[PDB]
């Protein structure tokens, strides 16, 4: 039976069949709970929304996300968007198709561990498996060697690989996503009186990021430009018709990636922690991770992100590296493509967790087999 | 000095064994 | 059947048929096993490369030499680079090819006789001989009398000869070559901070030390020099753009040739063994053996080093004696084409072991036949 | 004027008196710069805070160690770390005082150089002495023959002595240390979801390496009885009062010393490397060094390492060879009790560096005299 | 006062008083100087060592024999051998004690002039003599006829003597002795590959000689035994107890003396040079030499050297000879002895050179009296 | 056809033909078999060595003489050597040229009878003959009355003739020559260490004899000389350059035929025998001898062996007696020439022993016609 792909990262759930070019359920990955009395009786006021029946009811609910920071923190949560993912929007038995589930390196096994117990006991997948996000980013790409940077809702890992073989210590993880940049863009917000402060608000907010912000190719030249000028001024208008401007918080705010101590995180940016993570791999293949840089995961979507992440690494890196970045269009879907691309390889066939291995060795084969 | 061939080395050889050979 | 040709000594391996006046196929004696995870399916990820495979993917390779001061330490990959050597580089079946292997004299005799055994059974070759590499460089050099100097990746020796008649008890071979220039080359990078470390960062330095180091024709000078003044200085780019700078340690690498003390050998330098060598010679010959010395092997390139073991060799020997050396160009693949004239030679074809003698007499045969 | 002794070792400055039992000052080699605003006025709010400074206000400063790898990469840090010693924490005047300061071997000669010109420029210091660390070592434990095994915060090295006549061939150093372990820890420890980033967590999870961790004997059945049993878990109590629980990464984490692959470092483990250095010196020693393996610095401390390390060596050294580790308590304070030995030694005193020599021969002459 | 005998012979000095049965001081004439760096100072490190402390301290000095060939090549060592022998060993002051030196025949009459410079103006000794070593060896066997072979560690000789009376045109010597059987030792076990190649080394492979070697009986056969079973083997256990095994070459060392050949020496082996001996001598003694045949010297110890010289002999000899080889226990002492009964003989108080007589005739007087 | 002389004495072949001044072909009476592994190829076809080209590879080469003591010891070499003669010397078929050979007195009948078998029945010879070489050596002066003496290689006779009528009872042999005078020479070149062993360096001993040695008139004070002043040491060139030194050696060699007793040869010397000889003559003709001593053979070459044998003979022979000494130029071929004369003297012509009587009366023939 042809396979199936779900990208439970933060934020968005993708999935859809393996084989397919693209998630045909893209939803985000809310569980929303009614916030107020029951009062109008004649309706079900059911006890709980999930994806878009949430964003459809936003208002009135008490919206939650229950994977943070790259972490499961709410299986009773997940396990309704799992249920909605494969019953609604999929409209499928799990119990028919393999699922290809994949996860953030350096992420809790306690998480893995859940997820393989939840897929074989609660939905009787036939069989299972858990890719690395990043690896399943350069399926996409058709590239066997390169940095991945993904950077999706809730966090942001680098995975150097060449011609095969991640290096797992010069893996990195940032903890530093979509998430962080939202609140801090409620933050400066807050700065001209737009007080945002709601869970509904956060997600209006987060709409606020996805269709003003980009990143500033040279931020103390763009912030002066925006102190003397207007111009770099954008406004937008909220559910409710009221209309917003917004100027310099437009590029401080994808800003933060490059300079996380704005949030008040001391890590170092995302590429000084793309050049270190270069610089942790052995010095004959850096060559070809410069020559490959590949960008991933919604929040790389900023305009100007791959020409600023440019300029910054060709100022890190020795003068003579050709610094490249392969960040292209529908790199957000990138890592559901690379998984769409490796659940439907015919040499992964070999490589499934079958649910004869779970009931002979339960949740601790999915740290044997899978990477 | 000029470089010479591995024929031209082995027609060497070839002339030593012979001279040799004409010697025995 | 046109004989072939393989000169498997330390570092290179130096292979074609005989009667061509280069070798072909010259590759490293290199196999390299795959250090990190497998993380990426649909690859091959095979389990072993040899050769420029090997140095092709050379940052994620342990590298390992299976031939070790001129001894086969690792049978199972010496045969994996003969076959490399006879299948895909020369790509030709050795069942039809009489092969002339070679090897250094004054070693253990299990190698000849398990080279005997590989050749026989395993390549079913239809018949072999194993030259001394020193014996080799006088028929690439035309002459029928001299002192030999070999100086190779692994081991160095000397060998007197005299209208042929070899002088076995002046035959003598020092374990110090390459290699332990490379290490000490490496040891010295360390004392301005460029660390390498890795087998891969070893053949790096391979290659630091072929493109920039020389001879220095009078040590404490040159010393005082490159004290003095940065004029000796050179800049040589890593293989990811990091420029390095290099001064006494271009001449002080291959001094330890001359001065085994630097890497606490306590042999005499090679300008004091070849004279040793002479000196175990006949008093009669020992005129036509300083009118006659013939260096190979690559440690023999460096720039100046035939000036020096002429000053040396002057200094040493009687003041009437002309010492003049022969160092020709191309005298790196000296030994290959001195096999090269020698398997084609018409009276050589007496000289094989055929395979009939090895059905008789087992690998205790070419310690009777060959010298 | 009686000598000083100042260990500027990695990670621990041990300092103190020649001629005391043990360093009188002993202090973390930290600088910290507050991380965030300056919000209230009425305090110095002083721009450096080093040592014991530095971590009783851990959470409000970027840490950073002035020495990296053996190697001080931050001057303008050492100096005050220097300046810290001398006038805050021992309360005296160089320039009253020769100071012995000690470094690792195979160490870039701009540091010893820098060093020297800080301590005859800055600090007007009499004079100076530069001892290598393993050297002094030996003087602690009362030997004159053994290898020394050194294990520090950022390097470890061997270096084999036979009554006297240290073999510089022979010495080895691995850049593996402390600071490794460390780090590998928290990438361990993150795979039960304590995520620890920042410096202030990295300066606790070293607190978590030094209580907690130990060195397993057979790490195969140390690593299954963590498996299927709890008895070798551990808690321990965070600042904030939030316990954590730790298994299997207790051993984990210091067995990486004797497998620095888990690291995706490819050296020998130092097991092998101190092998590997006995069989670089010459046959006759040998019986001597394994009967005399000295054990020094912090990362020797780990309880069983003693052990582990004589099964490791006793299963490569040949079987008759009577492997003893001499690992005495205060080992971690052996470098300096060295120096305070040597320092005080009526012998010594002929080998300082006076000023007058460095006013000759400028800081050159720390290679010329100093080993 | 009591005479002093100081056999100054190659490789071992034998020293006693004059009357003793056996010499009270035997340690080998070596010269040991510190190989490497001076690390550790507290120490005296002295600048050199000579005889068991050289051998206790092997393995970090450079070895060096300052008589080469039963010539003394290197006075200012030789020099501190006899200091060493006078003062540490014998612990006496030699301008009490007439010493009886003793040297090989057909010896560069330099060498005695230099001994007798030596001995009367460095030492001031009252008198001084320098027998033959082989007229010396008979004395301890208490024949006055007979061919004496002495076979040392640098020269073996030959020395018919009838009734008193050598004959000095019979007299051969040969510069074949146990330092070319360690040599060829060293070159032969290189066959399997222990490589020994430092004077260490060297000295590790004359111990291997002197407890496994023996002279085969029958060479042919005992080589075709040798080939056809290992029983023939034996093993060794090397300073740091690597085991090493040994076979043909236990006989092949030896047999090179009956074949110098195998060294490339082109003498008549000793069987052939004995009976030389006796054919230059007159043919009415020759009987007797051949019921007189005394063997002395170390290298005349080896297990069936007697019977297979009484075989080659007989072989040689007419049929009627009674051919006897007079080879005691002690013969290694035996020019010692002959030295002790010598000295003390009260005909033998005439003989020697008094001081008076150096001040009246120089360094010339020895050829003058002495034989 | 022309005849034939070919003087095969010791150490030198001279041969030509009969009416030449001078031997057209003079080159040593050796033959030389390899002593080493020939490795090469281009060698060992050829396995034997004769004259000139023996000592054009001296030092491969195992020298023998296969005449000894004017003795033919080695009939199968010896008969290389006349094979090389004619054929490649001489380059003539002797089949058309009859031979005049010529030997010793006082020699082994079954030499003149081999001798004779050979030149009959290996070479064909038309005709031959065996003349005295004292014999010879007057017809070279003219004389027809005189005591020859001939001192050769390997012999020394004294042969009286009168008016024809050699004297056979007074004939003498002496057996020392030109052979116990170079290793004499050599014996006497080891008193200052100038180890001289192989016949390679025997052949260069006898080319230092040759060049250096002379006779002393006054052995005495020559040696006192010598030993008084450095005026009489002459400096010579090894082959390889070594400079060596000779002094009261230089006459010490050619004194050995004044008195043999140096050699340990019990006999008198040649003046003493020369006189004894005249002194077996009868009284009326000694006047004519002491008139007519006639010196032939190489070893009458020495400087001043003239002027010394004239001086002891006439302090030998009565005062009144004219001692006389025909000592001429060319007395080294003196021999030869009279060869030439004696086979191109028409009344010789009868007296060739043609093969007719040969194949009547078998090697006894040469017995009943020759003297
Ligand atoms: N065009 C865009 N511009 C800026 N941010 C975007 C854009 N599209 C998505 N994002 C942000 O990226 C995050 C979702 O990324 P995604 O890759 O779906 O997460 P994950 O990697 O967990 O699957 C959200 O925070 C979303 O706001
Ligand atoms: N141009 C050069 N200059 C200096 N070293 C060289 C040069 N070319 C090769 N080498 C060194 O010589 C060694 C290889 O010599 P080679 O003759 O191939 O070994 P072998 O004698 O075992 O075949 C290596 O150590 C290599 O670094
Ligand atoms: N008891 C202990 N157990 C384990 N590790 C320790 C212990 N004590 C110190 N360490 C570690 O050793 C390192 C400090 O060693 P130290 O010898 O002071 O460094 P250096 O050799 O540079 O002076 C630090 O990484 C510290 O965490
Ligand atoms: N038992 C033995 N078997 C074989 N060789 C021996 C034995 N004892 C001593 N030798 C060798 O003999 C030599 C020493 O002989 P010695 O007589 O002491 O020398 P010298 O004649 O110069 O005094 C050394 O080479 C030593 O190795
Ligand atoms: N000028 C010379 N001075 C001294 N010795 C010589 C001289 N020439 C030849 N000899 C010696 O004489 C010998 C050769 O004499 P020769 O007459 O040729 O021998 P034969 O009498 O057998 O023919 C050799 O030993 C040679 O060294
Ligand atoms: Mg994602
Ligand atoms: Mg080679
Ligand atoms: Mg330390
Ligand atoms: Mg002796
Ligand atoms: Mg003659």
């Amino acid at each position: 039976t042809t396979a199936l792909v779900c990208d439970n990262g933060s934020g968005l759930v993708k999935a859809g069949f393996a084989g397919d070019d693209a998630p045909r359920a893209v939803f985000p990955s809310i569980v929303g709970r009614p916030r107020h009395q029951g009062v109008m009786v004649g309706m079900g006021q059911k006890d709980s929304y999930v994806g878009d029946e949430a964003q459809s009811k936003r208002g009135i609910l008490t919206l939650k996300y229950p994977i943070e920071h790259g972490i499961i923190t709410n299986w009773d949560d997940m396990e309704k968007i799992w249920h909605h993912t494969f019953y609604n929007e999929l409209r499928v038995a799990p119990e028919e198709h393999p699922t290809l589930l994949t996860e953030a390196p350096l992420n809790p096994k306690a998480n893995r561990e859940k997820m393989t117990q939840i897929m074989f006991e609660t939905f009787n997948v036939p069989a299972m498996y858990v890719a690395i996000q990043a690896v399943l980013s350069l399926y996409a790409s058709g590239r066997t060697t390169g940095i991945v940077l993904d950077s999706g809702d809730g966090v942001t890992h680098n995975v150097p690989i060449y011609e095969g073989y991640a290096l797992p210590h010069a893996i990195m993880r940032l903890d530093l996503a979509g998430r962080d940049l939202t609140d801090y863009l409620m933050k400066i917000l807050t700065e001209r009186g737009y007080s945002f402060v709601t869970t509904a608000e956060r997600e209006i907010v987060r709409d606020i990021k996805e269709k003003l912000c980009y990143v500033a190719l040279d931020f103390e030249n763009e912030m002066a430009t925006a102190a003397s000028s207007s111009s770099l001024e954008k406004s937008y208008e909220l559910p409710d018709g009221q209309v917003i401007t917004i100027g310099n918080e437009r590029f401080r705010c994808p800003e933060t990636l490059f300079q996380p101590s704005f949030i008040g995180m001391e890590s170092a940016g995302i590429h000084e922690t793309t050049y270190n993570s270069i610089m942790k791999c052995d010095i004959d293949i850096r060559k070809d991770l410069y020559a490959n840089n590949v960008m991933s995961g919604g929040t790389t979507m900023y305009p100007g992100i791959a020409d600023r992440m440019q300029k910054e690494i060709t100022a890190l890196a020795p003068s003579t590296m050709k610094i490249k970045i392969i960040a292209p269009p529908e790199r957000k879907y990138s890592v559901w493509i690379g998984g769409s691309i490796l659940a439907s390889l015919s040499t992964f066939q070999q490589m499934w967790i079958t649910k004869q291995e779970y009931d002979e060795a339960g949740p601790s084969i999915v740290h044997r087999k899978c990477f | 000095a000029p470089r010479r061939s591995v024929g031209e080395l082995r027609l060497l050889f070839e002339a030593r064994c012979a001279a040799v050979a004409a010697a025995a």
